[PDB]
This record gives C-alpha cells, sequence and structure tokens, in this order.
C-alpha cells in the first residue's frame, strides 16, 4: 500500500504493492504532463479494467494487457469524437463504431490497425454507404461498394477513381438501407 | 441577371469522403 | 384538342423557365418553319430545341415527321431533323452510325459552334475525327429517346394500325400527377407512363387555378413541358447543353 | 402532448441515450392516459435508432398503428385498474404468519396490481425483505420489488428462525 | 423551393435552405455581375467605384 512518489511536479502513485511490486487498483499520476491512470496492475504494469486520462485529455476506458490498449474499449478524443470496439495494440482492430462529433455521422464495422476497412457509414439522416473502404494506407475513404440516398430513397452501386471520381456501374434505382 | 438552377457547371465535383479518424494520442 | 404543338404557346407558357429564343429568330422561325415543312413533304414540323455554343451561335433544332405506326409494341415516328444558326436557313442533321454514336456519346463539354469542327478521340493509338454534327445529333437523340412527353391517351391507333391524334380526347384527369403524362414512343392502351420512369427524374407543378401544369425533367435539365388544360394543348421544348446529368443521385 | 415524434434524434438536444453513446434514427413517444380522468400513467415508445434498427425515419402507418396501440392499452390499463380497485413467543409470529397466509393472494394481487407506489406499504415491504435478506438493492425502487412478489416471500417469512 | 427543408446531413452544411440560398447568391453575385469597362473608377484608399464621368460608350 506504499504511495511511492517519485520527486522530479513529480509522480504519485497511490495503491497496493505485494512487498514493492504492484498488483491491484492504483491511482498513478505521471507529472510531466498529467496524464492519469486509474484501474488493475499486474506485476507493476497496468493490466485489466483501467480508465486513463491523457495529456491532450483524450479518455480512455477499458481493458490493458501488458500496459497497452487492449480488448474491448471505449475512446473519446479531444475533439469529440467515440470510438467504442475493439482495440489491439494500442489502435482500432477489429470490429468498432466510430462517431464524429462535427457532422454526426457514423462508421460500423470491421476495423485493421487503427483504420476502417470494411461496413457501413451512416450519415446524421439515413443515408449511408456499404462496402469496402480504403484502410489505414488511405484515410477510411470509401473505395468500392453502393450508396443509398434516404431523401430520393436511390440506391446506386459502383467505385472510385483515382481522383475521387464515383463511377457508377449502373443507373441508380429504388431500394432499401443495407440492413445486412 | 441570373436565372437558373444554382448548380455550377464544370465537372469538377465529386463526392465528398469521411473526415479522418483521429489518430492516437501516442503517434 | 390540338393537332400539333403551336411554337407561340409552347414559347409563352415555358418562357418562366427560362426557355426562350431570341426576337430575331422568332419572326425567322415564324416565316422558315413553314417553307421547310412545305419543300420536305412533312406533315409535321416542329422546333425541338436550342443548344448553346462557345461562339454564341446556339443551333436550333427543328423535327419532323409524316406518320407514326405501331411497330413490335413501340410507336415509331419516322422523325427527320434539321439543324440552324439564325433561325431562317435550315440545313439536314443526317443520322449517325451505331459505332460512331458511342464514341460521341464519350465527348463532353459544351459545343463549339462551328459545324465544320470535328473533335479527337484516342484507342488502341488509333485517333477518330468526329465531326461536331455528328456530337450534336447523337446527343439530340440521347434526348430525345429519353424525354419526348406527350398527355397520356392523346394519341390512338387507327384501322391501318397507325398512331393518330385522338380527337375525342377529353384531358388528364390529374394533371398534377406524372401518371397523365407519356412518352411518345409508348402504344396507347399499354398503361406505360411517366411513373414507369426512374423515380425522382420528373418534376410536375401544377398552377390548379390556371389550370397549367409543367413537367421538368432533371435527368436532362433543360427539358420543359407544359399542358394547359382548360384549352387542352400541350407541348415541349428543350434548351441547353444538352449533357446529361449523371450527378442526379447525390443533388435530389 | 399524448404523443412526440422527433424524426431525425440528431436534431434535438434534449433527446438521451441510455447507453450514453450518440445514435441515428427516430423516436416516438405516446403518453399513455386514461380516459376517465385524463392523467398520463405510462409511455409507449418505439425508435430506430441505427445499430439494432435501420435509422430511417417512422412511416405513417407505423405511426398510427403505435397511436392505436397506445389507445388501446388505454383501455385495457382503465379496465383493469377498475377491477383493481373494485377488489378493495413463538406463538405470536406463528399467528401473524398464518394470517398472512390467510390474506397471501389477496395482497399479492393487490400489489401486483398497483402500477403507482403506496408510500406508506412500500417502506414496510423494504423492511420485510431486509429482514428476510435480499440483496438491498433489487427492491430498492417499486419496479425491482414486483420481482419479489411471489408466493415464495410468505413461505420464507414462515420458513424463519428467531 | 421552401425556405426550411433540409440541404444536407453530410458534408454538414450549417443551416436550412435559406442559408443555402444566401451562400449561392454570395457566390453568384461577386462571380458574374459585371459592369463595362472604364465604366467605374476605382479608388486606392477604398474600394468605393465612382463613376468616371467621361466614357464613351
Amino acid at each position: 500500500l506504499g504511495k511511492m512518489e517519485y520527486p522530479p511536479p513529480g509522480d504519485k502513485f497511490e495503491g497496493t504493492m505485494e512487498h514493492g511490486v504492484r498488483t491491484g487498483k492504483g491511482t498513478y499520476t505521471w507529472g510531466v504532463s498529467g496524464a492519469v491512470y486509474t484501474g488493475d496492475y499486474v506485476n507493476g504494469k497496468k493490466h485489466g479494467k483501467g480508465k486513463m486520462v491523457y495529456p491532450d485529455k483524450g479518455v480512455y476506458e477499458g481493458d490493458w494487457v501488458e500496459d497497452v490498449m487492449q480488448g474491448q474499449g471505449t475512446y473519446t478524443y479531444p475533439n469529440g469524437d467515440i470510438y467504442q470496439g475493439a482495440f489491439w495494440a494500442g489502435k482500432r482492430h477489429g470490429k468498432g463504431m466510430y462517431h464524429y462529433k462535427g457532422p454526426c455521422c457514423q462508421l460500423v464495422g470491421d476495423w485493421a490497425d487503427g483504420g476502417f476497412t470494411y461496413g457501413r457509414w451512416v450519415y446524421a439522416d439515413g443515408s449511408m454507404f456499404m462496402g469496402k473502404f480504403g484502410g489505414a494506407a488511405a484515410d477510411s475513404k470509401p473505395t468500392a461498394g453502393s450508396y443509398f440516398y434516404s431523401s430520393s430513397s436511390l440506391v446506386q452501386e459502383g467505385h472510385f477513381a483515382k481522383d475521387g471520381s464515383w463511377v457508377g456501374h449502373r443507373d441508380p434505382a429504388v431500394g432499401k438501407e443495407f440492413s445486412v | 441577371m441570373y436565372v437558373g438552377w444554382g448548380i455550377k457547371a464544370g465537372g469538377e465535383w465529386s463526392p465528398c469522403p469521411p473526415p479522418p479518424p483521429v489518430p492516437q494520442w501516442g503517434a | 384538342v390540338q393537332l400539333e404543338p403551336n411554337i407561340t404557346l409552347v414559347l409563352k407558357h415555358l418562357a418562366s423557365c427560362g426557355a426562350v429564343v431570341s426576337a430575331e429568330q422568332q419572326a425567322a422561325l415564324d416565316h422558315s418553319i413553314p417553307i421547310k415543312r412545305i419543300e420536305a413533304g412533312l406533315r409535321s414540323l416542329t422546333l425541338w430545341g436550342r443548344l448553346t455554343t462557345l461562339n454564341g451561335k446556339d443551333y436550333l433544332v427543328a423535327e419532323g415527321y409524316n406518320v407514326a405506326s405501331s411497330k413490335e409494341g413501340a410507336a415509331v415516328y419516322e422523325t427527320k431533323y434539321f439543324y440552324s444558326q439564325d433561325g431562317a436557313r435550315w440545313s439536314d442533321l443526317q443520322p449517325v452510325d451505331s459505332e460512331t454514336a458511342t464514341r460521341c456519346a464519350r465527348i463532353k463539354g459544351m459545343l463549339s459552334g462551328d459545324p465544320a469542327k470535328n473533335y479527337e478521340l484516342e484507342e488502341k493509338p488509333l485517333v477518330f475525327q468526329i465531326p461536331e454534327l455528328a456530337v450534336l445529333r447523337c446527343r439530340v437523340d440521347a434526348i430525345a429517346t429519353a424525354t419526348s412527353v406527350i398527355p397520356t391517351d392523346s394519341t390512338i391507333l387507327n384501322a391501318a394500325s397507325q398512331v393518330v391524334p385522338n380527337r375525342l380526347f377529353a384531358g388528364a384527369a390529374y394533371p398534377e400527377k406524372l401518371e397523365s403524362y407519356q412518352h411518345r414512343f409508348s402504344l396507347p392502351g399499354s398503361g406505360v407512363t411517366l411513373s414507369q420512369d426512374l423515380r425522382g427524374t420528373w418534376a410536375v407543378q401544377y398552377d390548379a387555378f390556371k389550370g397549367v401544369a409543367q413537367v421538368r425533367s432533371l435527368l436532362f435539365p433543360g427539358y420543359f413541358f407544359y399542358y394547359a388544360a382548360n384549352e387542352l394543348t400541350w407541348g415541349s421544348l428543350y434548351v441547353g447543353d444538352g449533357l446529361r446529368n449523371n450527378d442526379l443521385i447525390f443533388m435530389l | 402532448l399524448p404523443m412526440l415524434y422527433v424524426p431525425n434524434v440528431a436534431a434535438e438536444e434534449r433527446v438521451k441515450f441510455f447507453r450514453k453513446f450518440p445514435k441515428i434514427g427516430s423516436y416516438q413517444a405516446c403518453g399513455v392516459a386514461l380516459p376517465a380522468s385524463g392523467e398520463f400513467k405510462a409511455l409507449l415508445a418505439a425508435d430506430t435508432l441505427f445499430p439494432e434498427g435501420s435509422g430511417q425515419p417512422l412511416s405513417a402507418d407505423d405511426r398510427d398503428f403505435v397511436w392505436e396501440v397506445s389507445q388501446s392499452l388505454s383501455r385495457a390499463l382503465e379496465a383493469v385498474q377498475a377491477r383493481a380497485a373494485e377488489a378493495l413467543e413463538k406463538q405470536a409470529l406463528d399467528e401473524v404468519v398464518a394470517l398472512a397466509s390467510s390474506h397471501s393472494d389477496a395482497t399479492l394481487s393487490s400489489l401486483r396490481n398497483m402500477l403507482s407506489v403506496p408510500q406508506g406499504t412500500y417502506h414496510v415491504v423494504k423492511a420485510l425483505l431486509h429482514l428476510l435478506g435480499r440483496p438491498a438493492a433489487s427492491f430498492s425502487t417499486w419496479k425491482r420489488a414486483h420481482s419479489h412478489f411471489s408466493p415464495r416471500l410468505f413461505e420464507d417469512m414462515a420458513a424463519y428462525d428467531a | 423551393g421552401r425556405l426550411d427543408a433540409p440541404v444536407s446531413a453530410f458534408p454538414a452544411f450549417p443551416g436550412n435552405e435559406a442559408n443555402y440560398l444566401r451562400a449561392l447568391i454570395a457566390r453568384i453575385s461577386a462571380a458574374t455581375v459585371c459592369c463595362p469597362r472604364g465604366f467605374f473608377t476605382a479608388d486606392d484608399d477604398s474600394a468605393e467605384l465612382s463613376a468616371n464621368d467621361e466614357w464613351v460608350p
């Protein structure tokens, strides 16, 4: 239970220690910036469920596996965007959903290494795109799939060009909003 | 005088892509 | 029931939609249309539209025909097109092959206004030179097969199996609905109307007090049709560069 | 207002989500009111927030169906309330237990047919559950106490030492 | 034609159709409103366009 502090502002650990090594709930507060962590430990490494406040106010709440964000979690970014889903190696990976705050649009489906690769992108009004997105190499830009626009209820399948020009395979038709 | 639909011509328009998803703190 | 659209009423009703012609061209048409109609042996000849050009000499296009017949489930009109750049002297607008139709379909932008110009296309590097009048004729063909609007049940089939005006036509019951109008090439009694078109490619504004409906094409912005129900007249006109609107899904 | 419809939740600030993560769709509420008195007792709602159901707005047919169901439920609720309002030292504890088992079914029905909360009796029911040793939080609200009301309650009140 | 219709959800436009029409007006009025050359005289102390009283049509 030794509140082992570290004078340089300086660190302030406030938790439990089994003869030095950390294990159990604790609140470690870095002093260089202000990033705090409240959660479990194993061998001193942040492990288990634990909330973190980063220097730039980006908050995280979820699982950690050996000091890195792993498993299920929820991140609130400094601008306001939110992510809920699977982290792996400290990034977005697996299945999850991302909500922008400005446009109020959302991305839902399969991520890969911090970037969005497959699934749906829906707007605030209900319109959506579904299909293969760019990824982390690109900037989550759509690559190949179908657009559904709700106001007109139209559905067009196609892909994009290197310049970003939408290229429709056929003319639009009347359809529904990709509940696949 | 203007009489029309209000649509600029030139073929220089294409759909807007999603904003870039914010990266993590430690880059 | 009219027997043929009247250019005066067309220009009067569709002027609010910006579909206008110059004053000199209006007078010149009033003289030139009958001359060409007679010396070509045609029963009908009307002003189809006006395509804008880069040098200010817009192409006026006129369309005429003699008789329409039912063939293979379609009301085929053996139409013939003429063009002009002053409204006084009409020249022929000759048909284009199918192979060249694709190439001219690939050419975009506002026309030059020089009937002797020819554009260039490149393929696997074989270069083709496509005359400007070819591009004009194909844009006209595309716009025509897309719109060609008449009221529903305004035509009828006669004993010789020809499409003739229905002189007992009483009018559209509901002029503000797309069911009241149809394509010209749809047989009478076939039940195919503009409501069978892709939903969202037509707009209808109906002034229920004066009884004038305006049908605008959104797929080919520039095609306007009017229908006056108290006098039972109707007619259409195209005014614009002739290019299709491909971004329609993003604009609705 | 016996009916509210937000065709796009993004356009309203006051709307609140229960999983604390903004969603996309439409929302409809129908305040169930008693026809004889004009008081609201329940609230039936439906929505189409995206990940569960398509984020599209609700057609007028489905809105009208929800309205109809709200009205039918108002009728049935009025009727059921009418019926329910119409329906209104060891030896010591043994006698008390027998007397309670007498009106077991009566008290059970009178509790299981009370939508509102009787302030008096609720304290006593809380105390009884605490004495019988309940989790002390699975009955902290009247809607949660409904899970306990069952013949097992008086049975366990009988089978209790000291 | 309705001054309060929704413009678009993405890209997020900040307003109803009235604001989008005001924006189109502001763009077109700057890109297309013209006068014949030499009709006005531009001041360098301001942007006020006074007309030269000597301009041959």
